[PDB]
């Protein structure tokens, strides 16, 4: 009813019934929302007229924190809700509201809560299902109803609806079951196949009634006949009703099947075969497919009961068995099914043992189809054939590895060319990076060639003149125009109506592109998650739209393009069409500031290439552009060069540089470069011995000097110092503290500006002051040296801490500031406990954080701890009265979930104690969000803004949960000292249920958790991983008490060891428990006897069901395709994370799998090290790979390109090397997490856990470090990774563990 | 060539370009490329180049982080037994030698001999074989 | 001062080395033509076609700076781009078609194509050809 007014009184008038940006932002979010679609267009043009009136504040509010804004999230929903239109024209106003909103980073998008394409499953057996028969009612309505209004059509139909209205009542359960409205009034109204197709059978429907009067003879059911009977008078008076009738008319045929019939269908399966009427009768074989999937859902009901149905599924089974998968995935290709012919080219492969090599020509047609960045190449290095050299250019094209290469494909072409088109991609590989020179004689050559490809390559030669923005160039776009456009064609067409000055008949083109946009939109429609494989796309189109905006000011929000680029998310495709945008921005513009601007956005897109690496290229696109010099963008141009090789040589010739740009002024940025330039001079200075390291020290204080503002230049000194104060210890340790703290007061003022690197870095900083101050109450029990003198340097660097306090904010600190004060707890306290009063400062920042750190305390005597947390909530009861109340309604609150972790099918616990459902029900304990790992996680700190970025935004921001209580009997799971899991009602009302087991401890899974998705935050910014486009599942326990942790269940959870009895269940193979145990291996196996012995229990034991249980995953061949991906998401990289950590050995019941996608789980992996591994059994594979398991992932192949992808995150993660060694430091540091598994220690450690910390540097190298003597290549670590899954007697070492035959 | 003879120096290309995974690829291919499971050859120049591509693996191995003593004792026997003559296979067993003596010793010079007077009647048989080597085998 | 004298000197000595000594010593980076004979001692053919594309990219009145960037297709020794560079060459050329032709003909002798040495033989260039003309003796 709410709806946009042009009267501000009419809306007020309206609002007191009813009854500050982001609130009109939430009345637009119900506004894009739309009862009328009418409506929503007025809507559509409102909001974006409402992004425009937000302006730069718009901007403002979309950046804030690194993470994403909430009310962006918001936006994102909107986004969602956005350019998704039936009218092409409301589509179209939707898509230019998302423009002028930009293109989020998909990792920077953080909606994956939205039910999105998961929903209960559409099929039904049907005409018993009420669906069922309101689909025929469905079918009647519209193009029925329809041919109902024509009298020839009619006839038929009104006998159809007459036996509809026979078949079903129109009342009034049925009437309530039926949409009725205009449907109940046409109610009262109411009231094997050659000839298909191919000559009468024609298009489709014709063929239907052909099917139609042999399917009513094939049921057996003469109820399914006369449901056929009047489904086939429909059938001739609807195409689509005969289409939908076609499905129905194959159950039926599924359930009584002719032999001349069954004839019939392997005469459908030749007509398909045989296959605008091709592509409806592809999409006629699809539907026989859909069919086909209807029935294996009636032969599921079959399976699931317990004779003539097990003999109809036998049937069904027979038609399949008719129906060759290969030959479908043929038609499939054909179909251009994509993952979904993929799926029917797996099941052919599963149906019949096929070569590799066949198999593989097929995959690497498949590849094409499937565009996986891998694509081809991933499948050849799967294929143990070498490459037909055709079949090798189209690898290297699935690589794209761009540059070198190019011209060998053309070299291929050259050999022979029996494609102009294949002449075009070698002209394509000719343009190279944007390179003028080469297209202007591959367009000469092109014009001596007759092709439509020729043509094509004008269009290109038309881009490239939109590169050149000369007019000359626009002459030879006029050559191009009046010939097909490619869509980038179209865009070069755009460049030449801004020379045409056409302004709103340019428009009018802009609107035609935006069309060819919309086509890729309607691609783009698809299963959630489908919107980051288009972003790209939607990218292009949001350039489409900052190119209208250009369009605006030709004709004459904030729209900086750099603005819009940074919001968009960057990946080295895409920040090369991002630069051509700029570029093409800056050639429109006529300003010679303009031109310096395109040397600048060079520059930009040299930045972009030196993330894209092709350094050579990038040297290149600076020759491209040039001109508008800046000595330290010729320095940086030169640094990315020095990155890739002579980094050295490079920062010799960036001194020159520096020497032309300074003589005096600071010139603004350029200042603050010199600086940087002085911190690769640093970089450099540690790469060469003759580089001094105190001469180093001194360039490090001049860059400080440059900017004292900028935190990187001080956060990037103290990373030095502190490389300089261990080297100056030599490991001395003893005097330390006082370089420390000169080294921490350049992190602090590093930290003061604020980073998102700084955080990071201050962390790490932190827990070095904390190690210096337990260091200091070491020497002062010691008596070493002086304890005075120690401590003397102690009370400055407290000192130095109580300043940097000051400057610190306690959501900057966020996440990092708890995690540091389990750790920061300590005997000695004295001015750490006052560093610890100032963590608690932070602890009443943010009240759930506070929580958290509170059921730690509860779990430990913690006599010292809870002296400091009296302390804290004296300074909370300072800091406000409800302050100190809310610690004591948390304390309750902490005590009714002590209740629920002593746990004394469903048990009422709530209902066998008042108290505690009393509790539930009392507000007065304040509202708590339930426990989250995202919830639990601080909302980063913008890296727009370096101070108060964490500021403005929540230090953790979620929506917040307000506890409704809990029901009076929870389910609980049963298990030796079981969890038991109850769920709050949620202030949203979801309720999950969390159990908290004995023997298990929440805090210690709490820092696991807190080191977990610190990868996935850093994916996020990853383009790679942004291109997997995985999240990392991270578990959240919540359980104060050490003894029992609690975790709400997972939803859809699956123990990799139950779905394996599952898969034993539905083989109905059956392994005794008893007969494993008859299985005997010596404690002494002989190693070869107990592999031998294993391996061939292991194949009887476990055929593999994985495929099995991927395709009961997904319905959909290509939902299937996409769990598979899930699957491929799963273990991969995070399994080697924790191969690398070497911390893991989760048990396979332990593990769990998302039912609808998935998704691999590590449960109560308590060994860190292998210390679990060294304890009885060693398995050798870092990541537990079940053969069945890896079968299932592999679908044709079991290798994984996308886990060798996962593999290269791994080296990302190795990459933020720096990251990963604060967190590894932090798992040791924290007195609740045990180095070496509070009442001992009111206010673990483990020697090994230290060598461990050396281990995980060690895994960073890469470096075998078991080998003899010996050199460290992350991809071979992979293989190696891959190879110790895969023997056999790595299995044989390890004992019970996974524990699986396959 | 069904051999891979170019397309196995386009693996000592990829040694070049010095990724070990991927030159431990290219070594596979080799091998397959010859056979999937090639005998060494008849001819006596293809069987040289199957031990080339055998003392290439062993090169591999000393990049790889992870690799067996004893299978890269294997591989040079390998290399040997498809040239007793050719220097480039005795040459490759000499430079596995001398790295396997200083594991022998494991920082002893008592605890090194045995395996050192195998490894020098290598050397002697590598400079026979050929003197390209034969300088370096001398000292 | 020196340095233009000596840009000139290094053309005389055809000596990468005393080219190399030149960059280092110059106080302000060759650009454009200055960077082409910078790019020549440096002898890496991708940072020449880059070279080649920026000088043309900032005017393309020789033939010569063509040339250069068809030896950077000589380098990249692929038959199908040395044609594609070839055609383009001759439309460019309108002043001097067949200047780079020779170029092409080394290039036919590469495709080994006597039909290819066909076109290249119909043209005429009063010039050594360098081993080109030694082809065309090739050719028959
Ligand atoms: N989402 C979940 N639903 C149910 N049980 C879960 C879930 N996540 C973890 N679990 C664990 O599942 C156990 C039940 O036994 P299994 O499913 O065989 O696994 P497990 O090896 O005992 O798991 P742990 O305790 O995590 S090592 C309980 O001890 C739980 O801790």
């Amino acid at each position: 009813f709410l709806p946009d007014h042009p009267e501000l009184k009419k809306i007020k008038a309206v609002l007191q019934e009813y009854r500050d940006l982001q609130t009109t932002l939430q009345l637009s979010m119900k506004a894009i929302q739309h009862e009328n679609v009418d409506v929503r267009i007025h809507a559509l043009t409102s909001l974006k007229e409402t992004l425009y009136k937000n302006q730069e504040k718009l901007i403002k509010y979309a950046t804030d924190s690194e993470t994403v804004e909430p009310i962006i999230s918001q936006l994102v929903t909107v986004l969602l809700k956005g350019c998704q239109d039936a009218n092409s024209q409301a589509r179209l106003l939707c898509g230019e509201c998302l423009g002028e909103l930009g293109a989020i980073d998909p990792g920077r998008l953080d909606f994956s809560t939205t039910e999105t394409q998961g929903k209960d499953f559409t099929f039904v057996t049907g005409v018993e299902d009420s669906s069922f028969a309101y689909g025929l009612l469905m079918e009647l309505t519209r193009a029925y109803l329809a041919y109902a209004d024509n009298s020839r059509a009619q006839d038929s139909a009104a006998y159809a609806i007459q036996e509809l209205l026979s078949i079903y009542d129109c009342r009034h359960q049925l009437w309530r079951r039926f949409p009725e409205h205009v449907r109940e009034i046409l109610e009262p109204h109411l009231n094997k196949k050659p000839i298909y197709l191919s000559k009468l059978g024609s298009n489709f429907a014709e063929w239907s009634a052909s099917w139609a009067g042999y399917l009513i003879t094939k049921v057996r059911h003469d109820l399914a006949s006369k449901i056929f009977t009047c489904c086939s008078i429909m059938m001739k008076h609807d195409f689509k009703v005969t289409i939908y009738l076609l499905p129905h008319i194959l159950v039926y045929v599924l359930l009584g099947c002719n032999q001349e019939d069954q004839q019939e269908v392997y005469a459908e399966i030749m007509a398909v075969l045989k296959h605008i009427a091709s592509d409806l009768c592809q999409l006629s074989t699809q539907t026989v497919f859909s069919m086909l999937d209807h029935l294996t859902q009636w032969a599921r009901h079959k399976f699931q009961a317990l004779t003539v149905d097990y003999e109809d599924y036998q049937s069904v089974t027979r038609f399949l068995d008719l129906i060759p998968q290969d030959t479908l995935a043929v038609a499939s290709f054909r179909s251009k099914a994509y993952t979904r012919a993929v799926m029917h080219f797996e099941s052919f492969i599963t149906e019949k043992k096929q070569n590799i090599q066949e198999h593989l020509g097929f995959l690497q047609k498949l590849y094409a189809a499937m565009h996986e960045p891998d694509g081809v190449a991933g499948v050849s290095a799967i294929r143990k054939a070498e490459p037909s050299l055709k079949e090798q250019i189209l690898e290297h094209e699935s690589l794209g590895l761009l540059r070198d290469a190019t011209a060998c494909y053309d070299r291929a072409i050259q050999l022979e060319p029996d494609q102009i088109i294949h002449y075009h991609g070698v002209v394509k590989s000719m343009l190279g990076l944007g390179q003028l020179s080469t297209v202007i004689t591959q367009v000469n050559g092109v014009h001596a060639n007759r092709s439509e490809w020729t043509d094509e390559l004008n269009t290109y030669r038309v881009e490239a003149a939109w590169k050149l923005s000369q007019w000359d160039l626009v002459e030879n776009y006029l050559a191009a125009d009046g010939k097909s456009t490619t869509w980038s064609v179209r865009l070069g067409q755009l460049l030449l109506s801004a020379k045409k000055r056409d302004i709103t008949a340019f428009y009018d083109s802009l609107k035609l592109v935006r069309a060819e946009q919309i086509v890729p939109l309607s691609a783009a429609s698809f299963e959630r998650g489908s919107y980051q494989r288009g972003y790209e796309y939607i990218v292009r189109l949001h350039m489409l739209c900052e190119l209208e905006h250009s369009i605006k000011p030709l004709f004459q929000d904030s729209l900086n393009w750099v603005a819009r680029l940074e919001m968009t998310q960057n990946s080295y495709r895409a920040k090369e069409p991002i630069l051509a945008l700029r570029r093409a921005l800056l050639s429109l513009n006529k300003r010679p500031d303009y031109n310096e601007m395109v040397g600048e956005c060079w520059l930009q897109s040299a930045r972009v290439a030196r993330k894209a690496g092709h350094h050579q290229t990038a040297y290149n696109a600076l020759l491209n552009a040039g001109e508008s010099r800046l000595a330290e963008l010729y320095v940086e141009r030169a640094k990315w060069l020095w990155s890739k090789g002579d980094v050295h040589q490079a920062l010799i010739v960036l001194q020159k540089g520096v020497e032309l740009c300074f003589p005096t002024p600071p010139e603004g940025k350029n200042m603050l470069i010199h600086g940087r330039a002085m911190l690769l001079v640093g970089r450099f200075m540690e790469e060469t011995a003759n580089f001094e390291s105190n001469a180093i020290m001194k360039k490090y204080k001049d860059v400080t000097a440059c900017l004292p503002e900028w935190e990187d230049g001080h956060f990037y000194l103290a990373k030095y110092y502190d490389k300089l104060m261990p080297m100056v210890t030599d490991n001395k340790m003893e005097k330390q503290g006082d370089l420390i703290r000169y080294i921490v007061l350049h992190f602090g003022r590093s930290l003061q500006y604020g980073n998102q690197f700084i955080y990071q870095s201050m962390p790490r900083m932190l827990t070095l002051w904390l190690d210096y101050g337990t260091k200091a109450y070491e020497w002062e029990k010691a008596g070493r040296s002086d304890r005075v003198q120690m401590r003397n340097d102690l009370g400055k660097i407290n000192k130095v801490i109580t300043e940097h306090t000051n400057y610190l904010a306690p959501y900057q600190f966020l996440t990092a500031f708890s995690q540091l004060i389990s750790r920061i707890c300590h005997s000695h306290d004295e001015v750490f406990v006052v560093l610890m009063e100032i963590i608690a400062k932070v602890f009443l920042a943010y009240p759930q954080q506070a929580m958290w750190m509170m059921t730690a305390v509860s779990k430990s005597s913690y006599p010292m701890r809870v002296n400091r947390c009296k302390e804290i909530l004296n300074k909370a009861i300072h800091m406000k009265k409800s302050l100190e109340k809310f610690v004591g309604d948390a304390t309750r609150l902490t005590d009714k979930l002590l209740e629920l972790c002593n746990k004394p099918s469903t048990l009422s616990m709530s209902t066998h104690f008042k108290m505690l459902k009393k509790l539930v029900e009392e507000a007065t304990f304040s509202e708590i969000l339930i426990p989250l790992q995202s919830v639990m996680i601080p909302t980063l700190p913008s890296i727009l803004g370096t101070h108060a970025n964490h500021a403005s935004h929540e230090p953790f921001p979620g929506h917040w949960a307000y506890i409704a209580g809990f029901d009076d009997m929870v389910e609980i799971l049963a298990s030796l000292q079981k969890p038991k899991k109850i769920s709050l009602k949620g202030s949203d009302g979801k309720f999950y249920i969390m159990m908290c087991k004995p023997k298990d401890d929440l805090r210690k899974d709490c820092r696991l958790m807190e080191f977990n998705s610190l990868i996935n935050k850093c994916l996020r910014k990853d383009a790679e991983s942004r291109r997997r486009e995985l999240h990392i599942r991270t578990y959240a326990v919540i359980p104060l008490n050490d003894e029992c942790g609690i975790i709400e269940w997972v939803n859809n959870t699956a123990g990799l060891r139950p779905i394996l009895t599952k898969l034993y269940k539905e083989k109905g193979v059956y392994m005794t428990g008893k007969e494993l145990r008859q299985c005997m291996l010596p404690k002494s196996a002989a190693l070869s006897e107990k592999l031998k012995v294993f391996r061939e229990f292991l194949l009887p034991r476990h055929p593999p069901i994985f495929h099995e249980w991927f395709l009961r995953t997904f319905p959909d061949p290509t939902s299937w395709y996409s769990s598979r991906s899930a699957y491929c998401r799963s273990t991969a990289v995070m399994s080697m994370v924790g191969y690398i950590l070497g911390l893991g050995d989760r048990h396979g019941e332990n593990i769990l799998f998302d039912s609808l996608t998935g998704e691999c789980v590590h449960v109560d992996f308590n060994c860190l090290f292998n210390k679990g591994e060294t304890f009885e059994v060693p398995e050798i594979v870092p990541f537990r790979l079940t053969h069945n398991m890896v079968n299932g992932m592999g679908p044709m192949g079991t290798e994984g390109l996308f886990r060798r992808a996962c593999e290269v995150t791994m080296r990302l993660m190795r990459d933020q090397r720096e990251p990963l060694m604060s967190v590894l430091k932090t798992f040791l540091h924290d007195p609740l997490v045990e180095w070496s598994k509070h009442s001992k220690a009111p206010l673990v450690v483990n020697e090994k856990a230290k060598t461990h910390v050396l281990d995980i540097e060690q895994r960073l190298q890469g470096v075998i470090k078991t080998r003899n003597r010996v050199p460290l290549s992350i991809e071979g670590h992979v293989h190696y990774l891959i190879q110790e899954a895969t023997d056999e007697n790595l299995l044989c070492q390890m004992y019970l563990g996974w524990t699986p035959y396959m | 060539s069904r051999l891979a003879e170019l397309y196995v120096e386009r693996a000592k290309w990829l040694w070049s370009k010095g990724d070990v995974h991927q030159a431990l690829i290219v070594l596979q291919k080799g091998v397959e490329l010859c056979f999937p499971e090639n005998e060494t050859p008849p001819e006596g120049k293809n069987m040289l180049i199957h031990g080339r591509a055998m003392l290439l693996v062993g090169r591999f191995m000393e990049e790889t982080a992870n690799f067996e003593s004893n299978a890269i004792m294997k591989k040079y026997k390998d290399v040997t037994a498809c040239l007793p003559e050719w220097e480039d296979g005795h040459f490759y067993l000499a430079k596995y030698y001398d790295k396997l003596m200083p594991m022998v010793t494991d920082n002893k010079m008592e605890k090194q001999g045995d395996l050192i007077r195998y490894i020098v009647l290598h050397f002697g048989r590598s400079l026979q074989y050929g003197n390209q080597f034969i300088y370096q085998s001398m000292p």
